[PDB]
């Protein structure tokens, strides 16, 4: 069987560049020549206990294009299950009798794991808890950027935003962090400084890294811009529309840019990226969320399926 | 070992004594590690002469062995306890507490958000050192805390 | 064509013995070998218009390893449509175009009957309807009081809790007592007491039953523990609190219990039983839980399949 | 009331000795009325065998005296535990447990609605003893309950 | 110093017959000759936690009968305190440096009596907290009492309803049952009959009463008829509508009634007392919620002037 | 006439030191000396467009102590106005024509400066306009430490908590930097550190300050403490609960202290004042909330009355 097979996906420290490669590997697979029965007759739990559009939308799209079905939830409202008062122990041991496998998304951080320990053989796959784990939008990050730069080594790789919030630009760090000579720009604000537990993991490394208090002065030497949304509500309006100024994008600050610097982004956007660059060669959020799509089935396929035929 | 002031007391036949926990970590153990639960014969001694080192707490607890690992759990609590097994009359064994790498069930996460809370699963905390600083990290939430903050509770 | 081809399931009077054990015997045979497309290309509604996670999931997980599709709805926050003032005989009228059956839940009793009266041929299986019906429920209990007893008739079946308005015990009463030489056992708080017209009910048959105000009492007697969740607002904190204790389950109570005595409960628990209790032998709300599916399998396809291939 | 005469356990000179503790009792006294948060030296023994009762508990507490409240608060547990007062290596006097009219900080409201659950509020109860059990009135919300739902469990 | 100056009324089980004597007597003085000036200059924090729009507006029309000024609010979710955080104790130690006596109606019993511990010296009147007590409803009820049938001592009550969950009727037995020679008639369905804890002091004290199953039986020799609200709520709609009929008053039942009956009812009335009703002489219920006001002037003045000359 | 004679409360920058000291002057007074008639036949609005009983009930008790009525309403979502249509200047320019003197309390900053110019010649009180000020609660704190001191100037001031956001603190370090000789320590956790606007005006008029680690290291020299709210939302719950520890205080932490010093926090308090210093006399917060009836009613005084003979 693959690596993968039957495995729980939670955090992405539980995976190693060999794991990475292989979900790459699969994605890239997938993307070319589709296999559009290969999860028939399985059933797969959608439960979006915190509700994501998005990424509901998106995994339950990767479920549908694999032949799987799919049976789920959004939005706990009440749910007089889980919320009113059963504990989610409880709730995954009784769905673990339903389905094959389980998507989930929770607002508590360890909840996805936590599953893992009543749900027996069923495979739980971290959807997004709290401000801990959302893995699948990492792999699809990296995907993007291999499919975009050709490697996921050796790349100058930029992070802007609220980098001390940012549950994505965390996760990130880590992951690139498994492979070769990455070097990191930190542009951030000052009351939103990436964390230092972040920071001494990259020194033990020696991973060089570099904050910087604007775009324009890494434009040129990047190949990655990775933005996050900043969420006013963490700052003061006056600090917040203070702070802006020095790191929303627009297309003229992109003239700087390399031939292949692509600009990422989780999304949503919406002040942060002006829609001018949407039409630059450098716009890449949007090819970027397709991109889910193929890092998403290529999970459920290793997961689920014992041997992979590529 | 054998306790005289001048006045006959009790030293278990066979059985694990913890002797040497520094003052008030005593009956934390206890509590914490749900000791007094058994059976058996336990005599306590609080508060006594150490006198090398002041007031020290002590545990004997008769026909009843601990195992290396459970030795281990009391480093944050009493690391330079003592922990002798004993055999008619005689210590056999003469251990001491050593850093462990995960300390289950005992301490709770000072993380608010942490799904450890509600839910029925055991605390279970991956010990890391630094400098002598331990850190400790919740298996759940992932997020890693300071001995200090997390004993604090 | 089989007895219930085509016919509406909505109360558990109106299934007789021969009905039970039919499906019954179905369920078991679905549950050992699997007909993945016995439904493929029917479509099915999952009207939920009280939302229910348990149910709703349950039911959808039996149409999606049938081969059937599935569109539906849940909580009618205010479904302009029902709520706003569509009547439901209009609703039903309307959904009976589209779909091959309906699986309804609705908040008032006899609303699940009324359906059956504006649905043309469209079979509508009743998920509940206010504090009557909810027959899925039983047809599951069942099952697994045979899977796990061999056996129907001559149980000595206790049942705890709300016994007077849980809705579960009067139709597992109900249906316990079509068949030959089952004792019962009512431990139920004072002002919980199983109603009349159910005590009534049995003695015509002469069936055997007693009130019980502890379960220690009839621990080594009974083969079945059934329990049901005690809702705290039918009653006052202080009284509820001080009725309590005489109720719950601890794995402790269990040690006189026989061997093949399985705890049941249709969930969600939480403080009614212990999660001790969660790791004995006797331990059997989730096993039970995941028999609902091959329960509910095992309806629609002998209400959509003419004839069934087993 | 506990004489061995060969592995002897020594007696103190003043104090009290809380003797005739049923066994696993000695460890809810020593938590709820706090006495072990003292640098007296107190001695405990669990499970010490005295037939007249089979297993038992006894704690000494060097240099420490219970008034006859202090007592009195045992009566809920161990009923008949025999607080042998000392001075000058002899008991200077014997007392047993009264049942108080009313009982502090120790015991919490079985009522999920009464206000003494989320307060910095110490609980209070009165105590009745009414044919067969002990009924026990809560301070704030007034509802009166048997003492065996009271000990939450 | 009269003998409630400066006290708080928490329960009417802290209030003597004495005191009640007291407090009903200056009741009928300020009913005879009102005092508008007598606590002018005085503030009165009028503090509903819970809403209860008929207990506040009375309890400030008596406050301003008196020439009290009153500040207050209503419903702490829709106030700013106690909401996540701040304690009732903080809130109590911080009002009691700004008004002059604490009214407060709480959605939890104690609350009251918690508020006492943390007001300093200024006194804490309740107006009802959980299912524990309301003194001044039965202050007013008394009142209605003594000033109909001109006496406490000696009486015909029967009681109707919800003899269970009435919080009221329980105060009332109590107080009553403080005086002399009473006899008690309690007429309620099963599900709400009244607690073994009033029947148990009834008879400690030597007070005779009787269930019985109709009104009719006790028409004749009663003087007071004390009526409740059923709240359908408290049970199943369909066990509700079998026991109705039974407990609802119509004029027609009145006709074999001492000229000297009154019928109570603390109201909001529904369906339990018909219209028609209100046309007879023995409707008082409206004339009761009207003493409501002096038997909170009579307490309001005497807790806060060391001495009365009306 | 008095300097504050129909003058607009809006800012505290806009006060002198002279002015403070009136305002604090006249407060002795009432406090000494009481004038329940006062502003007998005013009016005064009570405007709480944003909802804070515990400001609102002290500026009214503060009202009715002069003999003035209130009108008024609380949170314009629970209001009439202002929802979707009229602005603040059309509902200024309306209130201006029933009463004497507007107080209001309004979510965004300037919403009072803009009333001052649509009252007319109404003057409008300040009550707390966005992240901006609220001069009353300053007038207060100022009371407090006058009045426990004996003296505004040379003085030993600790401010801990969330120094960023606390518009408290930043109100009272400019106040105090109007006097002479003081001197601050600022404890605060980076995340929440002073902002440098204060700092650079605290150094460019010669005033002492300097962040401290802990409490403990100024504990000794300090004379008033001022404690503020971190609120855990102002952060994440990991990263608070790291800092939390710090910046709570432990009746045991006011050993060393001098007899002198006092503990102030605006209030409400949960964690970060331990209830073991309520009996310390060092607690004052109180009596804080106690003496803001005081400030204010000097404040309502001075406006309204060309002439005080107090
Ligand atoms: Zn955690
Ligand atoms: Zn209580």
């Amino acid at each position: 069987a693959n690596p993968l097979y039957q495995k729980h996906i939670i955090s992405i420290n539980d995976l190693s560049r060999d794991d990475l490669n292989l979900v790459l590997a699969t994605a890239a697979k997938l993307k070319a020549n589709p296999q559009p029965e290969l999860l028939k007759h399985k059933v797969i739990a959608s439960c979006f206990f915190e509700a994501s559009t998005r990424t509901r939308l998106s995994f339950q799209t990767s479920m549908h294009r694999l032949g799987a079905s799919v049976v789920g939830f959004s939005d706990s409202a009440n749910t007089s299950l889980g919320k009113k008062g059963e504990t989610l122990a409880d709730t995954i041991s009784v769905i673990s009798t339903y389905v094959d496998a389980i998507v989930m998304r929770h607002p508590q951080e360890g909840a996805a794991r936590l599953a893992t320990e009543f749900s027996g053989n069923v495979p739980v796959l971290n959807a997004g808890d709290g401000s801990n784990q959302h893995p699948t939008q990492t792999l699809l990050d990296l995907f993007t950027i291999q499919q975009t730069e050709g490697r996921l080594d050796n790349l100058h790789v930029a992070m802007v935003g609220d980098l001390k919030y940012g549950r994505t630009v965390h996760s990130l760090t880590q992951a690139l962090a498994k492979f070769d000579g990455n070097r990191f720009y930190f542009i951030a604000p000052d009351a939103l400084a990436m964390p230092e537990y972040i920071l001494d993991m990259l020194d033990e490394k020696g991973i060089a890294w570099s904050l910087h208090s604007s775009i324009e002065e890494v434009m040129a030497e990047v190949d990655i811009l990775y933005m996050t949304r900043v969420q006013k509500e963490r700052l003061d309006p006056s600090e917040y529309a203070n702070v802006k100024a020095q790191f929303v994008l627009r297309a003229s600050d992109l003239h700087n840019a390399k031939a292949n610097m692509k600009v990422l982004h989780p999304l949503p956007r919406v002040d942060e990226i002006a829609t001018d660059v949407d039409k630059t060669p450098h716009a890449w959020y949007f090819q970027q969320a397709g991109n889910g799509i193929f890092a998403r089935q290529a999970l459920l396929a290793l997961v689920l399926n014992r041997d992979l035929v590529l | 070992m054998t306790h005289d002031n001048k006045l006959q007391v009790e030293a278990i036949k066979r059985g694990t004594v913890i002797d040497h926990i520094p003052a008030q970590i005593g009956f934390k153990l206890l509590s914490l590690f749900k000791l007094t639960e058994t059976d058996q014969r336990i005599t306590i001694g609080l508060n006594l002469p150490s006198g090398e080192m002041g007031r020290k707490d002590l545990i004997k607890i008769e026909n009843t062995f601990l195992s290396e690992d459970q030795v281990d759990q009391l480093a944050l609590y009493a690391p330079q306890a003592a922990v002798n097994r004993i055999d008619n009359y005689e210590v056999v064994g003469k251990s001491r507490p050593s850093l462990p790498e995960r300390i289950d069930n005992v301490l709770v996460c000072p993380n608010s958000n942490c799904i450890s809370h509600a839910e029925p699963v055991s605390s279970s905390f991956a010990v890391r050192k630094r400098a002598n600083d331990i850190a400790l990290k919740c298996k759940y939430c992932e997020k890693e805390f300071s001995h200090n903050v997390v004993l604090a509770n």
